[PDB]
């Protein structure tokens, strides 16, 4: 009587996610086609069509129709609904204010009324997923312009966005910093939480435990997509202890302004190896807070922690859980804020991850998913801050901007709010 | 008072073992970092 709506919006949006649905479609055997093979714990993310396949919660925008276009010539098109692919004509084309003044107004329209449609079929709404990515055009407009109106029709409804952040030096564009800081100011007075999920970072889990050499997208998306089943295991599944999608946002937001974080997931071990390692959870847990093993390019050492929030899913004994724990404290190289004793919120889960076929993941039986908020998140802050400094010193590249609608002094505005965010992380660290 | 590479050298020849993409993608070939499991069990518990 729980369910949650799944919001896609940009060309990695779409890429991004597209690994999320593969992954969960297998985890209760429902085919491509939507006929079930052969309890009712799949509500949480599909809803029923009244007789035969069934229908995902999500929806599909892009500006771009070639992206979005793919989906409908692959395989899977026999799953997912016809009409709820809203599909533009013309593409942001890097441009900020094209894709949220001047092209994306005349698709939003359409957004709100198909998630108003999906909506009133449930009854139990809990909240909502949004993917977009701060590195992409379309992604940066149709995301912010988004925000704002789920806000306003809805209102306390819980929302969670998976944005994906340019790298500190490794990068695609060239005008990601403008649209990451345009792009941050909307996202930060509008959402509950927000994670970090820099592609770089992931790749050095890549080469460092399974030692791909040659990875492409296709394989960053399927460890990106497990993060996304780990979260949600307590909430479709039997569980000694849960997490309720609600009581997330409870336990890790310590001050309303502060409502970013970064998470990592581990153990990743393929099939040829997993022979020597018995995955103990006494070990396992070990490498969660393992600086390397973080997901995204930053340093946990650099400050304090406020509050970690780990998801146990697997066969884990209560007992170990709690006896794992202790040690942690005792640790030097992590140190907690001032004003925070007891700091850990551990879940356990029992159905262990899924192996999607022809993956790099190797079917493991004690798997965790960690979310915490460390002041060390205030570095690629302050990194991204300088970049925004060197190229408007001389204003190089604003003329495309103002030419879609938007005014010079909008970026005035946007580093300040930036600004007091800075300032605001180094002001919770200071111990009373 | 020239041969058939005049300008369209730039395509031939591309048998198809030089078709196929690189090397390995998402797979580690080395042999004790490989992702294919052994056929004794071909899925089992892979822990304790
Ligand atoms: N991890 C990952 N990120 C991707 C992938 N594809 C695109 N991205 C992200 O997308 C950002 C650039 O935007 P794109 O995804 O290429 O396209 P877009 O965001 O829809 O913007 P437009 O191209 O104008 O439509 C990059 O910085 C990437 O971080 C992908 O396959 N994997
Ligand atoms: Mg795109």
């Amino acid at each position: 009587m729980r369910e949650v709506i799944s919001i896609h919006v940009g060309q990695g949006g779409i890429q991004v996610g597209n690994a999320c649905w593969e992954l969960f479609c297998l985890e209760h055997g429902i085919q491509p086609d939507g006929q079930m093979p052969s309890d009712d714990a799949f509500n949480t993310f599909f809803s029923e069509t009244g007789a035969g396949k069934h229908v995902p919660r999500a929806v599909f925008l892009d500006l771009e129709p070639t992206v979005i276009d793919e989906v409908r010539t692959g395989t899977y098109r026999q799953l997912f609904h016809p009409e709820q692919l809203i599909s533009g004509k013309e593409d942001a084309a890097n441009n900020f204010a094209r894709g949220h003044y001047t092209i994306g107004k005349e698709i939003v329209d359409l957004c709100l009324d198909r998630i108003r449609k999906l909506a009133d079929n449930c009854t139990g709404l809990q909240g909502f997923l949004v993917f977009n990515s701060v590195g992409g055009g379309t992604g940066s407009g149709l995301g912010s312009l988004l925000l704002e109106r789920l806000s306003v029709d809805y209102g306390k409804k819980s929302k969670l966005g998976f944005t994906i952040y340019p790298s500190p030096q490794v990068s695609t564009a060239v005008v990601e910093p403008y649209n990451s800081i345009l792009s941050t100011h909307s996202l930060l007075e509008h959402t509950d939480v927000a994670v970090m999920l820099d592609n770089e970072a992931i790749y050095d889990i890549c080469r460092r435990n399974l030692d791909i050499e040659r990875p492409t997208y296709t394989n960053l998306n399927r460890l990106i997509a497990q993060v996304i089943s780990s979260l949600t295991a307590s909430l479709r599944f039997d569980g000694a202890l849960n997490v309720d999608i609600t009581e997330f946002q409870t336990n890790l937001v310590p001050y309303p302004r502060i409502h970013f974080m970064l998470s990592s997931y581990a153990p990743i071990i393929s099939a040829e190896k997993a022979y020597h390692e018995q995955l103990s959870v006494a070990e396992i847990t070990n490498s969660a807070f393992e600086p390397a093993n973080m997901m995204a390019k930053c340093d946990p050492r650099h400050g304090k922690y406020m509050a970690c929030s780990m998801m146990y899913r697997g066969d884990v004994v209560p007992k170990d859980v709690n006896a794992s724990i202790a040690t942690i404290k005792t640790k030097r190289t992590i140190q907690f804020v001032d004003w925070c004793p007891t700091g850990f919120k551990v879940g356990i889960n029992y159905q262990p991850p899924t192996v999607v076929p022809g993956g790099d993941l190797a079917k493991v039986m004690r798997a965790v998913c960690m979310i915490s908020n460390s002041t060390a998140i205030a570095e690629v802050f302050s990194r991204l801050d300088h970049k925004f400094d060197l190229m408007y010193a001389k204003r190089a590249f604003v003329h495309w901007y103002v030419g879609e609608g938007m005014e010079e002094g909008e970026f005035s505005e946007a580093r300040e709010d930036l600004a007091a965010l800075e300032k605001d992380y180094e002001e919770v660290g200071i111990e009373t | 008072a020239d041969e058939w590479n005049a300008g369209k050298c730039i395509s031939g020849e591309a048998t198809l073992k030089e078709v196929q993409t690189d090397k390995d993608l998402g797979k580690t070939n080395r042999f004790g970092f490989r992702n294919i499991t052994k056929d004794g069990d071909e899925n089992r518990v892979f822990g304790v």
